């Protein structure tokens, strides 16, 4: 008994399709997110804007709640299916709930949906996997991963997407286990992984941040160069 | 962009030229033909046919015998006419030449001489003069085992049941038949060997053959498996026949997995499983098989053909488990024994730290110990040499 | 003027086929399915014709064909085997085709009746299709008596329990009982086996104890 | 073709004629090209043309040559024939509709047909005793055609044929009335004008 | 209807040869067809009812 | 017969489920000791990076007050089937007031789990170990994807399950205080399963029946690594 | 004229063609004759090299048949699909 | 015999001197050669297998000097041995010299069949080398400790009583080295290298695969110091296939004693292959080819360029940096494309322009999905 299913098991007893769906999520650019002191930053690379293709209306952010933000690495229809879903869930749990929304829910939320999604025969997967940051972990900062096989874990700092092999090891590599003083020094630390994995181009580093009090940031590309202009003279001391 | 032209190639084939190019193109050159030169002059290479050593050999004897002798033509013989049993006249079948009536030289005698016989020939009244040793097959008479593998039963760790019953059938009845015959007992014929791979079936095998004294075997799944029909089975023929010229013997079937594999019609193979039929009534049917003992090894005990696991043609079925921890403690020893070790190393203590591990885990940890230490280039192994290692296989499975 | 034997591996067909051999006073020939199959184009075909041309010329004739699965399977198999085929069918017209043929008795013995012939598993050729099956428990205690007659048992050896204890045991299997009786008493170096030595036979030969169904699925 | 013919002289000529510049350069010549178009478009033409001219010996097998109905016998079949090219001094491997072994095999017998496809694209990776040997390939609308054969250190290039226009239109036709004998009067250009979309 | 019936008439008023070939009996039996017909120079190739493989393409599944 | 659950073997075994069981085979390991003082479970993280939180792997966790559980296999589906044994714990205790047995939350999660074939999906691939006390006895059950259950004493389950369940086997005694058992269990999947013990891979949880309070272990892990 | 279709097989090059050959030849020879080859899936299964090409041979003398023959043929098997499509032609 | 090694590469007067050093002692050889008994064995020997001799097989030997021999048309003849005739040169199967006239056994020649593995020995590994491959420090060590160092160096292992490491397997991504190390080290230590490229051992006939693989191992026991390099293990490796798997596996693991013969296999995709084809008793050295990184990168370019001529503005680390996303064999197909674009503009001196319309392209021709 081969794979040739969802809802199948080879002798060995691994669904395959998962595997096929977390190898789709494989194919899909970078996606770097991290938490800091009290800050969670974030920088999507791979913009490739190709002239007519006014980079903004793609959306390579997304901000789903009165303050939560991430797209999804994969294939990006059902990124927004699943943008589509966390609309209403985090705005019908602010509305039905005492208390508004909390990440560790709306993660568990799209965990559930796409292990729902993939629990069944005829029905595919979201091979989509994502990086979610959220400010009301009691007032701190904290990020999460969220993988096709509608699982959910967190991370101090976690990469997924064409880097994932790459970045994740960057940041085995120096992610400081001092807790990031000067909120942007860990800003230049993960623009540093966001450029230099793709070719440090300086072009696609789109970029938000939140100090998990605030609402949804944005930096532009001068301000998110700034950032750049100091790690390339912090690489620089080499001399 | 306009293609490379002719003026431009060679105005590009030069001036970036070097100013020894030239010189140096000429000097490859022309060592390139003198080398054709001295390959002719110094011509072609002796090629040699094998004159042994000077003093060793000729004598006259040598064309003596060259120029006195008959150089016989071989035959089949067959249908001893014997029509007087006075003058015999047996008929030969000299092979891809002729067949022809003839009679007996004044040498050879008529008890001597049978039916097939395989008789040697004269060149020119076909005369009969020499019994020849019977056709054996190049492939099944290389299959015999010849060197005796160095490894031995005390070798082999943790198997002591396993190597008893085992040795009750191969080895106790040709060593002392006395205790079976005056108790009255016949022996069990057929042992079948069947565990996880590398957890010592063939280990023991070659024991077996270190021990053994009577004729061993060796067959492998390729040996039998040839392109042809019914040449398998011819094989097979052989080689019970070539065990039954022995004074007693021993037959190995290695993989036997490789030909076992039970019937199957609505899908097969076929010619596999009838290779497989004529190994089956050759160990048990018509005609006795003789003191023809038989020894298979497999890692598929329920893929074989019923009727082959059946007794009379695996009387016995000994099962290979992965050690415990005593088998592991023992094995370790046994490959300890003969490797460069600091003296007090706690075998125990990475015995139990071995997981499910065949011995061929075993021997590949103290291989890599040898390994760690060689690279380090101390002439002793350590313990912190043996746990990296441990480590180093177990992570290796691990992946 | 034709008997096929069958049953599953140990019943003793090929043991009926010896005894008839023994007490009959005939020619005799014996044969497996693989000898006659060989290796060149027409020669097999050849092999059968020329065997039951001796079996003609020694009149007084027994051919005891084993392991008619070899050669004996469906004509449409899985093709190169066709050679099989033909001398199957060379086979098949020299036992009931044109010319009868008389005085030759023919024998045969395969485990997989069902993979046999159509044809060959006919009336005219195979008049009689005699079953072997799994010992019954008296013929079970009647085998380990005969396979026990010279061992010097034990005065007292219940072989009605042994046929109770034996179930799904073939004739083979209970030979091996015998012999591994005889082997465990070797072990312990008594001049006569007994009952207890029967008893560990029985759990040498029987199985491999099966497994844990109850956590199967 | 002149566009086409001009960058197959480069490519495979240039090697072949003057292998010295490849050595000054130091680079390893390339190995082959593939050729993609709708059918009869001159692939096999061009081809033949080619290894005419360069003077080196011109081998062909169609990928549906290859297939086969056994196992192990698209290996050999590939094998034997680099063998033979080898064997036969400088030459050209031309195989048409290779695309016919070359295609969707994921999807999923079809064991043999990437046993085959591997064997080649390792005939050819390992650039085995490629002293002037160069393969040629062939497909019909190239989309079909896997990328297995074309990453880079692999088969180098591609050249595409297009239905011929106006100009090739007045070509071929020229060409193919040069032995029939034709009569004043005759307007071939309009008839060129009136078959448009021709595939040569 | 005759279709193979005057191609067998015209085979024998010629001075060609006849090699006959139905649809309904891979691609190397076409090339040794074709290969066969080659040694007769005036030798003719029939294929009888041939449509079933020359049946209408499209994307074979098997 | 590859298709499902609804097709059966010529040896009327289920070629769908048995797959099941080797997907439990693939998943970490996981430990579990019935004790007159305590009941304790133990699991392996596989912690893949540090840079994850190791809390965050839920392969232990709490149902209730008095019931623990721990899990191998995808583990994906094994959060669904605590989530089962939690709502089904808070609706039979709201209702009733009684506590809730664990052989009947075992049942309960039972009851779930025969819900691929038998209504109107496939077999949730995990296997599961419940620790849990009562007015009546403390008891350890475990638990298995075909839907049976079982009660145990010294139970094991995931990859290894073979030699740490020998080892567990052999440690075991019916009178052992939980002290001497968790230092055992501790040691044995030291030795065999993975390595020395450190916060970031290991996880125990014990519960008692006078304490529905703290049935985890956490941040006090020091002694033990300094006296194991 | 009785023939078992596995006799005519032979392991010589072509010798079975040659046998066939003769048969009709004798055939012919020795009118009014009947040929009766028996299991013809034998030599007549759907298209191991010499029975093939000896089944080419059996064709062309079947075709040889002038009308004023008195030769006749029966074939007999017990698996006609086996057989080739040749035969069946009219 | 081949001539020696010239390694100045650009064209000076090094080069020059170097190759008329070798012009030199060439014309001394030829000197020596132009400037220019056992008659008694001879007639004695040479004229008992008096011209001409006839080749036949030998098939068996009954008696000290008597054996049966058959000859090209299969007739069998029982005819003596004279004493000359080296005994243990002489097998079943063995290609055997005879008197045209009484078929007297006069010599062995040496074998000249079993033509497949007769050209399979390859002999021409001398065109890799350690110095060719560049980054693969790691592995270098892993394969010189495995199947190196046993064979040059077998002292270690025997007074340690190690039995060494007689079977290796390597994976990663294609092009990374793997067949490169493969040649490096038959090249390295000089025993004779043996390659087979996985499905080329699947054979149509049932014999062919298990026999294939016998003949492999028998030839690299005769030639003794021997390597097998077993590249693509994947397609028999992930009945009859899996019967081909078992008489490798056999082979390499299994009864008699193999000896000397090392083996090296290649895989793409080593977590797909049999668990019983990386027997972790016989496979003990797993080898990963991890694509290169910025280290390793530099050194490929610097070896593949550097037989190029270049011009002053190649920026190389600029060159490199990227994301590791090509392999060594991208790389030589960037070398070879940028000399390429060179050649186009008439360039015969590569610049950095070059170089990155080199890589640009080569970077275009991989993936092709959308989303
Ligand atoms: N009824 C019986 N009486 C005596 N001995 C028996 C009996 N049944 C079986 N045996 C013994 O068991 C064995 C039976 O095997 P036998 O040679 O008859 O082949 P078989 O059962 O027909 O097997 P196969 O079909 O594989 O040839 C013999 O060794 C015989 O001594
Ligand atoms: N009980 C044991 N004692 C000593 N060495 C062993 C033992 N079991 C296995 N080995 C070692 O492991 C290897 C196992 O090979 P083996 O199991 O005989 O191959 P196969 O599985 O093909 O029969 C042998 O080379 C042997 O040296
Ligand atoms: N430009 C051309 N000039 C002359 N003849 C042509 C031209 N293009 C095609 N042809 C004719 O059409 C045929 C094209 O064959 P080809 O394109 O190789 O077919 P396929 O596309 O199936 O490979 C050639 O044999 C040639 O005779
Ligand atoms: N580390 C390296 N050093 C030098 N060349 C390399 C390196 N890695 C790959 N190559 C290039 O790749 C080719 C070898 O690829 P390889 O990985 O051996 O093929 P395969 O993937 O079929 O084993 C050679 O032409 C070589 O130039
Ligand atoms: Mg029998």
């Amino acid at each position: 008994s081969y794979d040739r299913a969802i809802t199948v098991f080879s002798p060995d007893g691994h669904l395959f399709q998962v595997e096929y769906a977390q190898e789709a999520v494989k194919k899909g650019s970078t996606a770097v997110g991290v938490r800091g002191r009290d800050i969670v930053v974030l920088g999507v690379e791979k913009k490739s804007v190709a002239k007519l293709q006014d980079e903004r209306t793609v959306r390579k952010i997304c901000a789903l709640d009165d303050n939560v933000c991430m797209a999804f690495a994969g294939l990006t229809a059902d990124a927004r299916i699943v943008i589509n879903r966390a609309r209403v869930e985090c705005q019908s749990h602010r509305l039905t709930v005492e208390d508004p929304v909390t990440v560790e829910y709306i993660t568990r939320y799209i965990a559930s949906l796409k292990q729902r999604y993939t629990q069944s025969n005829g029905r595919r997967p979201f091979g989509i996997s994502a990086l979610i940051v959220g400010f009301d972990f009691d007032g701190t900062p904290r990020l999460y991963q969220t993988d096709p096989s509608g699982t959910y874990h967190a991370w101090k700092a976690n990469a997924i997407g064409r880097g994932a092999k790459s970045v994740r090891e960057f940041l085995e590599k120096n992610y400081t286990d001092e807790a990031i003083e000067t909120d942007d020094l860990t800003i230049k630390l993960v623009i540093k992984a966001l450029l230099e994995v793709v070719q440090s181009g300086g072009k696609n580093i789109e970029l938000a941040v939140m100090r998990r009090d605030q609402s949804l940031k944005i930096l532009n590309p001068e301000e998110i160069e700034k950032y750049v202009a100091e790690i390339e003279k912090e690489k620089e001391e080499n001399e | 962009i306009r293609a490379l032209d002719e003026g431009d190639i060679a105005l590009l084939k030069t001036y970036g030229q070097s100013t020894y190019s030239r010189q140096i193109k000429q000097v490859e050159d022309d060592i390139q033909q003198l080398l054709k030169k001295i390959n002719e002059l110094t011509g072609i290479k002796e090629s040699d046919t094998g004159l042994a050593p000077p003093a060793l050999w000729d004598l006259a004897a040598d064309k003596q015998t060259l120029q006195s002798e008959q150089p016989l033509q071989v035959a089949r013989c067959t249908k001893i006419i014997n029509a007087d049993s006075e003058d015999p006249k047996y008929i030969i079948n000299v092979k891809q030449f002729a067949k022809f009536v003839v009679d007996l030289s004044d040498q050879v005698a008529p008890t001597d001489i049978e039916e097939g016989m395989r008789v040697g020939v004269d060149r020119n009244k076909y005369q009969i003069h020499i019994p020849l040793p019977p056709k054996i097959d190049p492939t099944v008479t290389m299959m015999q085992v010849e060197e005796k593998p160095d490894v031995t039963y005390s070798d082999v760790g943790g198997c002591k049941e396993q190597i008893e019953k085992l040795r009750e059938v191969v080895e106790t009845p040709l060593l002392h038949p006395e205790r079976f015959v005056n108790l009255g007992i016949e022996p069990p014929k057929g042992v079948l060997l069947f565990g996880p791979p590398g957890t010592g079936k063939t280990l023991c095998a070659r024991a077996v053959a270190n021990r053994t004294d009577a004729c061993f075997i060796r067959v492998i799944g390729s040996e039998l498996v040839q392109k042809y029909v019914g040449e398998g089975a011819r094989m097979v023929r052989e080689l019970f026949e070539m065990a039954r010229t022995k004074k007693a013997c021993l037959i190995f079937f290695d993989e036997i997995d490789a030909i076992g594999g039970a019937r199957f019609d609505d899908g097969g193979d076929n010619e596999v499983q009838r290779t497989m039929l004529e190994l089956i009534n050759q160990l048990d049917g018509f005609d006795p098989r003789g003191n023809i003992k038989v020894l298979m090894a497999t890692n598929r005990p329920d893929t074989l053909d019923p009727a082959l696991m059946r007794p009379g043609r695996l009387d016995r079925k000994i099962e290979f488990s992965l050690p415990d921890l005593e088998g592991r403690t023992h094995i370790f020893k046994i490959h300890a024994r003969s490797m460069s070790v600091e003296r007090d190393i706690r075998f125990e203590l990475l015995a139990r730290l071995c997981p499910n591990s065949t011995g061929a885990e075993i021997r590949s940890v103290c291989t890599e110990a040898g390994m760690f230490a060689i690279r380090a280039r101390r002439k002793i192994a350590t313990e912190k040499d043996f746990l990296e290692a441990v480590n180093k296989v177990i992570k290796s499975y691990a992946k | 003027k034709g008997v096929l034997m069958y049953g599953p591996p140990g019943t003793g067909k090929t043991l009926l086929a010896r005894a008839c051999a023994a007490q009959t006073k005939a020619t005799f020939l014996k044969l497996a399915g693989p000898q006659l199959v060989q290796m060149f184009i027409g020669d097999g075909a050849k092999l059968v014709r020329d065997a039951f041309a001796l079996a003609k010329e020694k009149a007084p004739s027994i051919i005891f064909i084993d392991e008619l699965d070899a050669i004996g399977t469906k004509r449409f198999d899985s093709a190169g085997d066709r050679e099989v085929q033909r001398t199957m069918l060379e086979l098949l017209n020299q036992l009931d085709g044109f010319q009868p043929n008389t005085q030759v008795k023919v024998i045969a013995a395969t485990n997989r009746v069902d993979i046999l012939d159509p044809a060959l598993l006919r009336s005219g050729r195979l008049d009689r299709k005699i079953e072997f099956p799994m010992p019954n428990e008296e013929a079970r205690a009647r085998i380990m008596q005969i396979h026990s007659r010279k061992m010097n048992v034990s005065p007292d050896v219940n072989y009605e329990e042994l046929a109770r204890c034996t179930d799904d045991f073939n004739g083979a299997q209970c030979k091996a009982v015998c012999v591994e009786a005889g082997m465990i008493a070797l072990r312990r170096g008594a001049t006569e086996l007994t009952h207890e030595d029967y008893m560990e036979g029985i759990l040498e030969v029987q199985a491999k104890k099966k497994a844990n169904l109850q956590y199967y699925a | 073709l002149d566009k086409q013919i001009k960058e197959i002289k480069e490519v495979i000529e240039l090697p072949v004629k003057h292998p010295e510049l490849f050595e000054a350069l130091g680079i390893a010549q390339p190995k082959g090209v593939l050729l993609y178009g709708p059918p009869g478009t001159g692939k096999t033409l061009l081809a033949r043309a080619v290894a005419h001219h360069t003077d080196c010996t011109f081998i062909r097998v169609s990928g549906s040559e290859l297939v086969q109905k056994f196992i192990g016998e698209g290996a050999r079949m590939v094998r034997e024939l680099f063998v033979m090219a080898r064997e036969h001094a400088p030459s050209i491997i031309f195989m048409d509709e290779i695309d016919s072994i070359g295609s969707s095999r994921l999807e999923g017998g079809d064991s043999e047909v990437q046993r085959t496809m591997l064997e080649l694209l390792n005939q050819l990776d390992g650039f085995e005793a490629t002293k002037n040997i160069k393969v040629i390939m062939a497909t019909n609308r190239i989309d079909i055609l896997d990328s297995a054969l074309l990453r880079p250190g692999r088969i180098d290039r591609k050249i595409e044929f297009p239905p011929p226009n106006e100009e090739a239109r007045l070509d071929i036709l020229k060409i193919h009335s040069r032995k029939m004998n034709l009569t004043r009067g005759i307007n071939l250009r309009k008839i060129a004008e009136l078959m448009p979309g021709a595939s040569g | 209807c005759g279709k193979t019936m005057l191609a067998k008439a015209v085979a024998h008023h010629t001075t060609a040869a006849f090699i006959r070939v139905v649809g309904s009996e891979g691609p190397r039996m076409v090339r040794d067809v074709f290969r066969l017909a080659k040694e007769n120079a005036p030798a003719i190739i029939f294929i009888d009812e041939i449509d079933a493989i020359a049946t209408k393409r499209f994307d074979a599944q098997t | 017969y590859d298709r499902g659950v609804n097709t059966f073997s010529p040896e009327g075994r289920l070629f769908q489920v048995e797959y099941a069981i080797e997907a439990i085979k693939l998943g970490s390991t996981a430990i579990g000791i019935q004790t007159s003082e305590g009941v304790c479970l133990a699991v392996e993280k596989r912690i893949t990076s540090p840079l994850m939180e190791p809390s965050s792997i839920e392969k232990i966790v709490e149902i209730d007050a008095h019931i623990g559980c721990a899990m191998s296999g995808l583990i994906a589906d094994a959060k669904t089937l605590i989530d089962k044994a939690r709502v089904e714990t808070q609706n039979h205790w709201f209702t009733y007031n009684e506590t809730m047995t664990v052989e009947s939350v075992t049942q309960a999660v039972s009851n779930l789990a025969l819900q691929f074939g038998e209504e109107d999906s496939r077999p949730f691939g995990v296997a599961l170990l419940f620790g849990g006390v009562d007015e009546k006895g403390p008891q350890l059950f475990h638990m298995d994807p075909s839907g049976t259950f079982v009660q145990c004493d010294a139970r094991a389950i995931g990859s290894a399950s073979e030699g740490a369940q020998s080892s567990l086997q052999e440690v075991y005694h019916k009178s052992m205080t939980l002290k001497e058992a968790i230092k055992s269990s501790l040691i044995i999947l030291k030795q065999v399963m993975e390595e020395k013990l450190n916060a970031t891979n290991i996880e125990l949880a014990t519960v008692q029946p006078g304490q529905n309070f703290h049935m985890f272990t956490k941040e006090e892990l020091e002694e033990v690594i300094k006296d194991i | 004229l009785k023939v078992v279709s596995s006799s005519i097989v032979d392991k010589y090059i072509g010798e079975s063609a040659r046998l066939i050959r003769e048969m009709f030849n004798y055939a012919r020879d020795h009118q009014p004759c009947i040929i009766f080859m028996d299991e013809i899936d034998a030599i007549g299964g759907r298209r191991d090299r010499e029975i093939q090409r000896t089944l080419m041979e059996l064709l062309n003398q079947m075709d040889g048949f002038d009308t004023l023959h008195r030769v006749k043929m029966i074939m007999a098997t017990n698996r006609p699909d086996t057989l080739d499509p040749a035969l069946l032609r009219p | 015999s081949k001539l020696p090694l010239v390694t100045p590469h650009t064209q000076c007067r090094l080069k020059l001197l170097k190759l008329e050093r070798i012009k030199d002692y060439l014309l001394m050889e030829e000197e020596f050669i132009r400037n220019q008994k056992q008659e008694e064995e001879r007639s004695k020997v040479d004229d008992l297998r008096g011209t001409p001799m006839s080749v036949g097989t030998l098939e068996e030997i009954i008696d000290d000097n008597h054996a049966i021999v058959s000859t090209s048309v299969g007739s069998e003849h029982y005819v003596s041995i004279l004493s000359f005739v080296d005994k243990d040169l002489l097998e079943p199967g063995c290609s055997v010299l005879l008197n045209h006239k009484v078929h007297a056994v006069i010599g062995v020649l040496m074998d000249d069949t079993d033509p497949l593995v007769t050209v399979m020995k390859v002999e021409k590994a001398p065109q890799e080398t350690y110095a060719d491959i560049g980054g693969l420090d790691n592995q270098i060590q892993e394969i010189k400790e495995s199947v190196e160092l046993p064979l040059t160096h077998p002292e270690y292992y025997e007074e340690m009583g190690i039995k060494p490491p007689k079977g290796v397997i390597l994976y990663g991504p294609p092009g990374t080295g793997k067949t490169l190390l493969a040649k490096a080290v038959a090249n390295q230590t000089s025993a004779t290298f043996l390659r087979v490229v996985g499905s080329e051992l699947i054979q149509k006939y049932l014999g062919d695969g298990p026999k294939l693989v016998r003949e492999l191992f028998r030839v690299a026991e005769e030639h003794a110091p021997s390597i097998v390099f077993i590249d693509e293990i994947d397609a028999i490796g992930t009945r009859e296939i899996q019967r081909t798997m078992l008489e490798l596996l056999n082979q390499l693991d299994g009864f008699d004693s193999r000896g000397d013969v090392k083996v090296i296999m290649a895989t793409n995709r080593i977590e797909t292959l049999d668990p019983a084809l990386i027997r972790p008793g016989r496979i003990d050295r797993k080898i990963e080819f991890p694509l290169p990184d910025e280290k390793t990168k530099k050194r490929i370019f610097q070896i593949h360029t550097s037989r190029m001529t270049l011009a002053d503005d190649v920026t190389l680390d600029d060159l490199i940096m990227a994301k590791d996303d090509l392999s060594g064999a991208d790389i030589k197909a960037i070398c070879t494309e940028a000399g390429l674009m060179a050649l186009r503009e008439r360039r015969m001196k590569v610049t950095n322009e070059d170089f990155k319309k080199s890589k640009e392209n080569v970077l275009y021709k991989k993936q092709e999905g959308t989303p």
